């Protein structure tokens, strides 16, 4: 996360930290999820694509820090890793960036909920805020694009949602976002999403419910004049999650 | 064309492993083409025996149909306008100008090779060192001055030959500044060493290959300005494995086989910088691959330049330095590609000996390579 603020795991409790242990069995941070019922997890394909593997996969929930424990957490392995079909990606964007994952413990559980576990609603279908409204983001991304490292804390800051004319607009993207995709900026430039935040919640309040509106997804630069963080439009994905969220 | 080219860098890469071979935890850059070069000058003033071990060694002749005509067109491509001052090379070669010299060999040098060969007084001894350096500074713009093994010049030397090169490119793609970071290289010996290492993530060709013994090793392209260049790292995935098990395997075929396996895949890079400057004393190398005659004073034929004489080669010298930094201003019109995805990017860390080697990608021409065993 380019600015905003280190946070907390109780402030973001649907938050989900995905890690790929390696050949050799060396384990990084790969991208961020958001829980949206008991037993799963939605994400980016992207995020997956290379190594579409479930076993290498390790998810947290609970987790506010990147390298180290946080009491309450629940460690998850991934029993299905569905990615979409349709997934691609041109010069620039990446086309339905959306996947889920199926989590389960060791002892075969699902997700328990307590201060630092909730799930977020998920919008209906085609229902989004109005271009201007004042939405949230969250993940261990980088905090600066130039940073090797990434932070041990959780960080969020404040977007806002930015219309589709404007977005597709020649010296921003133009045509390289489209309708299934949401575009979310600082009207300074000073905050954005970044490498390491893929996966993670864009978070608006829709109809007085805390609502999953986007998934960072992509973007050139991190907090760069005329180049909007872009996310997959969660509002346009439903049927797909409905269907596989049954298996 | 592609042909002298694949000959000449499989020449040069072959001399390279020698020097390599023979300074196994020492920095070496060196350069194939250079190397290639010169001998092919040098096979001109030859004769009988040692005429034959060059061609033999070289796998080519400069008389044979086609040859030197080639031999000048890979030259003015690979010192084309696409050189934004990266790139200076030098050969020559230095004779007695007391020398008798066979009639029509000038004539001839000049006609295949499009230059002289030098004739200096080695009785003047300081003079001759001045001269031969003199050569080398201005031919190599200021970027090389001297050379230290220009101390065994004798009043009783006869014959020389020395190639310089100098190459700082411009990247495709720079390294921001602000990602340049102290971190930990691993040196052979088990050692580290605090050292100043370039970052990037983008899109980079890679591919992954197997040794004959079974091990795992990386190789990643990075391309200067317009593609015209590329710079190849390669090192073993294991710490445990030595840089040599790769340098026992290389071959320019090996290199142009890396190449044409990459595919394009989103990394992010980190990388050392570094500033090599090696003078390789070309005998043994060179006498390892069979080219022994032309350094024994009574058994070199030189009577293709000559014929009164002992003559022979007293002295054979390459001078190659290399900077490799985060720069690039570039001569490239393909706007960019970028990482856009938001994941981590999954990285390479450059932090144990790797070995680089320079291209000439339209021609496959090997121009330099070396080892880093600590930036």
């Amino acid at each position: 996360i380019i600015g905003g603020e280190f946070t907390t795991i109780e402030n973001q409790p649907w938050f989900a930290a995905i890690y790929r242990r390696h050949r050799g069995g060396s384990v990084t941070y790969v991208c961020g999820g958001s829980l949206i019922s008991p037993c799963w997890v939605i994400s980016a394909t992207h995020c997956f694509i290379d190594y579409p593997k479930k076993e290498d996969y390790i998810v947290y929930l609970g987790r506010s820090r990147l390298n180290s424990n946080t009491q309450g957490e629940m460690k998850f392995e991934v029993e299905n890793l569905i990615l979409h079909k349709d997934y691609s990606a041109d010069t620039l964007a990446h086309h339905n960036d959306i996947a889920l994952l199926k989590i389960r413990s060791k002892e075969g559980r699902c997700a328990q909920p307590s201060r630092t576990i909730q799930t977020i609603a998920l919008p209906s279908m085609y229902n989004d805020p109005q271009f201007g409204t004042s939405c949230e983001i969250t993940g261990f991304g980088k905090e600066q694009s130039t940073d090797y490292l990434y932070p041990e804390q959780l960080k969020m800051t404040v977007v806002k949602l930015i219309s589709h004319r404007e977005c597709q607009q020649p010296h921003y993207y133009g045509s390289e976002v489209t309708t299934k995709m949401l575009c979310a900026a600082d009207p300074q430039w000073k905050t954005d999403s970044c490498q390491g935040d893929a996966g993670g919640p864009l978070v608006c309040s829709l109809q007085g419910r805390m609502t999953l509106t986007g998934i960072v997804s992509w973007g050139r630069g991190c907090a760069l004049k005329d180049k909007p963080g872009v996310y997959t439009r969660v509002s346009h994905f439903l049927p797909w999650i409905r269907s596989h969220t049954k298996e | 064309p592609s042909y002298v080219a694949h000959l000449a860098s499989d020449f040069g890469v072959r001399v390279f492993q020698q020097v390599a071979q023979a300074s196994k935890d020492r920095n070496v850059v060196f350069s194939p083409y250079g190397v290639a070069s010169v001998l092919a000058m040098l096979q001109l003033t030859t004769g009988g025996e040692t005429q034959q071990q060059i061609q033999a060694a070289m796998g080519f002749k400069i008389d044979d149909k086609g040859m030197a005509p080639a031999l000048r067109h890979l030259y003015k491509e690979l010192m084309g306008p696409w050189n934004k001052d990266e790139i200076s090379t030098t050969d020559a070669i230095f004779v007695q100008r007391d020398l008798k010299l066979v009639q029509g060999f000038m004539p001839h040098f000049f006609r295949l090779f499009r230059s002289t060969v030098k004739q200096v007084d080695f009785s003047e001894v300081e003079r001759a060192r001045f001269i031969i350096n003199d050569w080398v500074k201005t031919h190599t713009k200021g970027m090389i001055s001297h050379l230290l093994g220009t101390g065994a010049v004798q009043q009783l030397t006869r014959l020389v030959l020395v190639n310089a090169l100098y190459f700082n490119g411009q990247w495709k793609t720079p390294f921001p500044d602000s990602s340049t970071h102290r971190r930990l290289f691993h040196k052979s010996d088990g050692s580290t060493v605090s050292v100043p290492m370039m970052a990037q993530t983008n899109k980079f060709n890679y591919t992954e290959f197997t040794t004959p013994d079974g091990h795992y090793y990386d190789i990643l392209e990075l391309p200067y300005h317009g593609d015209t260049l590329s710079m190849f790292i390669a090192a073993p995935y294991e710490k445990e494995v030595p840089l040599s098990a790769l340098t026992n395997i290389l071959s320019a075929q090996l290199i142009s086989h890396w190449k044409g396996n990459m595919t394009r895949l989103p990394r992010l890079l980190v990388l050392p910088k570094f500033s090599l400057e090696t003078e390789v004393d070309l005998r043994k190398p060179l006498e390892n691959l069979g080219m022994t005659d032309m350094f024994r004073q009574f058994q070199a034929d030189f009577t293709s330049l000559s014929d009164q004489e002992p003559l022979h080669v007293a002295l054979a010298l390459q001078k190659v330095k290399i900077e490799v930094n985060e720069s690039g201003t570039v001569a490239s019109s393909s706007t960019a590609v970028i990482v856009s995805a938001r994941m981590a990017p999954e990285e390479i860390i450059i932090d144990r000996p790797f070995l680089f080697v320079v291209r000439h990608n339209p021609t496959g021409t090997v121009l330099f390579m070396g080892q880093v065993m600590e930036p």
